[PDB]
């Protein structure tokens, strides 16, 4: 747990998680004298690693009983559920032929995106899955008045926008952003989540987060981008 | 609760008091805005008749057909019996098939009626009908004994009103008072209600007056009369 | 459906993504007239230009582009002017066929 | 880029000298326009007194923290005055300024005061 | 005051109700010679205000209904069932569930409290329940003052615990399949029906009756399939139900008004169709096949 | 079981993993009735809302959601109030289907 927030004078507690951790590795360092203890942290890592199953499955089998069967296998190392969104055409599809698994479920996990085109990741313990055009329910305001720091900056497909970190912002949500220039840049306010990022200090490095958001179109859809083949 | 809401001309008043120093006497201003904003606050006012219309002991009209479907049971029900038919008899009398009706009978339905076409007696007063779902509280809980049944049937026809034998699979009840026509007609409808268990035959007093014999609670020379349990056909026509 | 905004500009173009397709609207107005015009393209190609902007009507009927409905509305049908239609006093919306055969039905 | 044309319901001193909604002659409601609104507009804003409002406490003027009290001085009421005058959205400039103080009246006196509103 | 909660229901004040008092509220402060008309700017802020006023009535009714099964709905539906403790199945509609709290007729509202219960268990496909109460064995073969349930599917531990505490002590129960159930040690063995599942070839001979010369019978593969639907439908013929020509007709024509049934002909397969009546059992009921049902048009 | 810190805000949300789904809550004070009320979203759909918090009672029985048992305490049976319920006299909390059914048992 790495709890990060703002704690005003008035006001209340804004603190919340923002990086679950399981020790990666740690290390400390002499600066002058100083000892600053260098920690880095895992990310379901106890499923990167230790997440084995175990199935023969039949034909006629629906496509998501089996995401559930794979949940299993990561839930007893201690992952979470949540949201799961696929795709129209994944939710209606059957089966013909029966569905090897031996060897390692991320391993297989990233050929079922690579295969189907959707995204699954893990956010603090807890595992979603979305399309690769949709996004999950959830919107969040970034303006001058609600936190932004300079540009919305623009980019091909949506923005990368820079602001204090305040706990909400999670992958695979929906943010609505305004300025005084996006308006002449044209770009909508409505974008989906697909980075973030986290860089911070306690004096002098203000709480600063950075997200990275592909545009939603008017179709509710994302601007997936060109994928190559 | 307690009173749920006040009078508007207080919540508008209350809002006044926000309006700004420069306004505070702009009597074209002021009563312009309690034009319109006490138009909505007592819009709403109506709201707070949305809270004891549902009472069970109070309840009429639609507010009590609400209660009774969430009971389970309707105002209407299939039965084996010529209704009463909203019409004119020739004056003094015509032959015809059906039986007709004078201003003040339950059996209210005309010929079109469509739960009338298929044999469904409607019960339209309210003070039979809060009697009935009283009685139904019974059965959804499954309160199926004596000190249960007396109750229910204190509810549905008054304080004279007992419950006599236990045979074998059979249970008889008396009203304990002459009935009126009304109650005779929908007497049918009260055995579909009371707290009997299933498999076990309801039985009514032939003069629903209250029985004799030897005790404490029952009735002698005076008022009593000899027992005897008939079939109030509240299923059947046999 | 979706509104689309109008600058206060005589001549712009925006990119909207419509039924997954991504259109490009250029809007320019005509002085001499009164009035302003759009152009269509629809994947680089222009296969719309020069069309009048009017209230109340389907813009794209005559052409089955297959990307649904572009219409102008207004309070009581006042025709879009160099400043009406910034202001948004006229307002310019698209509708997908699922919505207007939905609409129909209602 | 010509002055948004702007409009709001009118306020006339009624014979009691306090500002209140007028129907014109007609019968309708007097709405004043472009420059008559701002004017009015910009009145009703140093009208207000600082806090007052329960929805926006940074709105107002603050005469009584500023101004009313045993500190006369002409520069800070000319800046307060002309602080909310120019914070007036239409406002353009302000192209004269007097005040003045009556002792007998303790009465703060700002007058030709001359704003030129975005219409010219 | 007639207007909101009534005996007759929620009475909604029209929108030109409200803009009239609201009107009439202006005239009195303004004076006769104020302007309202509709295009004015007192008339446009009274026409803003009547639709608020009317957008509150649309609240009161909305308030009204939600406490109304037949218009309640998702989990506000569910909360009115609370009050009976019933429970949805799972995937059923709104329509299904409020059927089963309204308790629409049933023939009898007793014993609509194990029906219901009953149908509420996993994995029971059909359920019905059967009553005699009188003093006499009926003609169906059930003994005096006797409960009995006719189930397919469920565990029989699920459904035996169920019906011990819907069916009283001293009230026997008629079946084929015994459960013996124990609470407290004390141990009541349940009998209910599990119905015995008879194959029944069907064939039909049929006549057109186009209503005033307009729209035709359809074909007889579109006749078969709706009449496998309607047998396999919860209204599917009961335990106990013979076949006969009535049952099949009256299916028939309600199905397809334009066609008239001439002959029914059944049989238990894969013996030949044959001459209705088809007797069953009390224990025993017809299963039809999407194949065995043949329709065929008579001239 | 968990107890769950209320922030003195009068409107707050937070985020909390109850039996292995993501549940977002929200409470929101309603003034005019002085009561706590909570939307319950599982994993971004909004499947409860406007219910308020009541001693003494699961708040999440009726719907059937499968994440356990959300109840509210106090020493001596007070309602949840503006002040009481930030300050801890009443404390909410989080109990697993399996921890009740031990303690029924027990």
């Amino acid at each position: 747990m790495l709890e990060v927030g703002y704690t005003p004078p008035g006001g209340g507690n804004n603190i919340g998680i923002i990086a679950k951790g399981k020790i990666r590795d740690y290390q400390h360092d002499r600066e002058g004298g100083d000892i600053i203890s260098t920690v880095s942290c895992g990310d379901g890592d106890k499923a990167y690693r230790r997440a084995t199953i175990s199935k023969t499955i039949p034909k006629g089998t629906p496509l998501t009983e089996v995401v559930d069967e794979i949940h299993k296998e990561m839930k007893k190392e201690g992952i979470a559920k949540g949201e799961w969104s696929f795709p129209d055409k994944v939710k209606n599809t059957q089966l013909k032929r029966p569905y090897s698994m031996c060897g390692s479920c991320t391993r297989e996990l990233d050929t079922l995106g690579r295969s189907h085109g959707f995204y699954w990741n893990i956010q603090n313990e807890t595992m979603e899955i979305i399309p690769g055009n949709g996004h999950l329910p959830g919107s969040l305001l970034i303006t001058p008045d609600t936190g932004l720091i300079g540009t919305p900056t623009i980019t091909d497909n949506g923005i990368k926008v820079k602001a204090l970190i305040n706990p909400e912002a999670r992958p695979n949500r929906m943010m609505k952003v305004k300025s005084q220039v996006l308006k002449m840049n044209r770009k909508g306010e409505d974008y989906r989540i697909s980075e973030v990022s986290f860089n911070g200090d306690n004096q002098e490095g203000d709480w600063i987060m950075t997200l990275t958001g592909e545009a939603i179109g008017g179709d509710k859809k994302v601007d997936e981008g060109k994928k190559a083949k | 609760m307690s009173n749920l809401c006040a009078d508007p001309e207080a919540l508008v008043e209350a809002r006044i008091d926000e309006v700004l120093t420069q306004y505070r006497e702009s009597p074209y201003l002021l009563n312009l805005i309690r034009a319109y904003l006490s138009k909505l606050a007592e819009t709403s006012m109506s709201y707070c008749d949305m809270v004891e219309k549902f009472d069970l002991d109070t309840a009429v009209g639609d507010q009590l057909t609400i209660i009774g479907r969430i009971l389970g049971f309707p105002r209407c029900h299939c039965v084996c019996d010529t209704i009463p038919v909203v019409g004119y008899d020739c004056g003094g009398s015509y032959a015809g098939s059906y039986q007709l009706a004078g201003y003040c009978e339950p059996g209210s339905s005309w010929i079109h009626c469509s739960p009338y076409g298929n044999s469904e007696l409607c019960v339209d007063e309210d003070e039979i009908y809060r009697s009935l779902l009283k009685a139904r509280r019974y059965q959804m809980l499954g309160l199926y004994d004596i000190e249960s049944l007396h109750e229910a049937l204190q509810i549905v026809w008054g304080e004279d009103a007992m419950v006599a034998e236990t045979k074998v699979g059979q249970v008889v009840v008396t009203p304990g008072r002459s009935l009126t026509a009304t109650e005779t007609r929908y007497l049918p409808i009260v055995f579909r209600a009371l707290p009997i268990a299933p498999g076990i035959k309801g039985m009514i007093h032939i003069d629903q007056g209250p029985i004799a014999g030897y005790g404490d609670g029952w009735a002698g020379y005076c008022g009593g009369d000899w027992l005897c349990p008939v079939d109030p056909h509240a299923y059947t026509c046999s | 459906m979706i509104e689309l905004e109008v600058l206060d500009e005589s001549k712009q173009k925006f990119s909207v993504i419509l039924n997954d397709r991504r259109v490009t609207i250029e809007l320019w107005y005509n002085t001499t007239n009164d009035r302003w015009s759009f152009s269509l393209a629809l994947d680089g190609d222009n296969v719309v230009t020069g069309r009048r902007l009017v209230t109340g009507v389907d813009l794209l009927a005559p052409f089955g582009l297959g990307i649904g409905a572009l219409f102008l509305l207004s309070e009581n049908g006042e025709p879009p002017t160099r400043a009406n239609l910034p202001l948004g006093l006229v307002k310019l919306y698209h509708a997908t066929q699922e919505e207007i055969d939905a609409a129909i039905s209602a | 880029m010509a002055a948004p044309s702007r409009i709001g319901l009118a306020l006339k001193k009624n014979e009691q000298g306090i500002a209140d909604i007028y129907l014109d002659a007609s019968g309708n409601l007097s709405m004043v326009q472009n420059t008559e609104a701002v004017g009015q507009h910009a009145r009703q804003r140093l009208m207000t007194y600082l806090g007052e409002w329960f929805l926006n406490k940074n709105v107002g003027v603050p005469w009584l923290r500023d101004l009313l009290g045993k500190g006369y001085d002409p520069v800070l009421a000319e800046a307060v005055i002309k602080a909310e005058i120019l914070s007036t959205d239409g406002v353009t400039e302000i192209t004269s300024f007097s005040i003045r103080f009556d002792q007998g009246r303790r009465a703060l006196e700002a007058f030709d005061i001359e704003v030129t509103t975005e219409y010219d | 005051m007639t207007y909101g909660v009534q005996p007759t229901g929620y009475v909604k004040k029209p929108l030109a109700v409200h803009l009239a008092e609201i009107e009439a509220s202006m005239v009195d402060l303004f004076g006769p010679g104020v302007i309202q008309t509709e295009q004015s700017p007192l008339g446009q802020l009274n026409g803003l205000y009547a639709d608020l006023s009317y957008d509150l009535d649309e609240r009161g009714e909305d308030l009204y209904q939600s406490f109304d099964p037949e218009q309640a709905e998702g989990s506000r539906l569910d909360i009115l069932a609370r009050y009976r403790l019933l429970s949805r199945r799972a995937g059923e509609s709104d329509e299904s569930f409020r059927r089963a709290i309204t308790n629409v007729d049933r023939a009898r509202i007793d014993l609509s409290d194990l029906s219901t219960a009953l149908s509420a268990i996993n994995g029971v496909s059909w359920s019905r329940v059967y009553v005699n109460e009188d003093a006499t064995t009926d003609a169906d073969g059930i003994p005096p003052n006797t409960v009995s349930v006719a189930v397919i599917g469920g565990d029989d531990d699920e459904v035996a615990q169920l019906v011990r505490r819907y069916v009283v002590p001293g009230v026997g129960m008629y079946g084929n399949t015994t459960i013996e159930t124990t609470i407290g040690g004390f141990c009541r063995r349940i009998r209910v029906i599990r119905p015995v599942l008879i194959p029944t070839s069907v064939e039909i001979d049929v006549q057109s009756r186009p209503l005033k010369n307009g729209c035709p019978p359809p074909s007889v593969n579109a006749m078969a399939a709706g009449l496998y639907t309607e047998l396999t439908g919860p209204d599917r013929p009961g335990n106990g139900e013979d076949g006969t020509v009535y049952l099949f007709r009256k299916i028939m024509e309600r199905l397809y008004p334009n066609v008239e049934v001439v002959d029914v002909r059944l049989s238990q397969a894969p013996a030949a169709p044959t001459t209705p009546p088809l007797v069953m059992s009390f224990f025993q009921m017809m299963s039809f096949n999407a194949d065995d049902i043949l329709v065929e048009i008579v001239p």
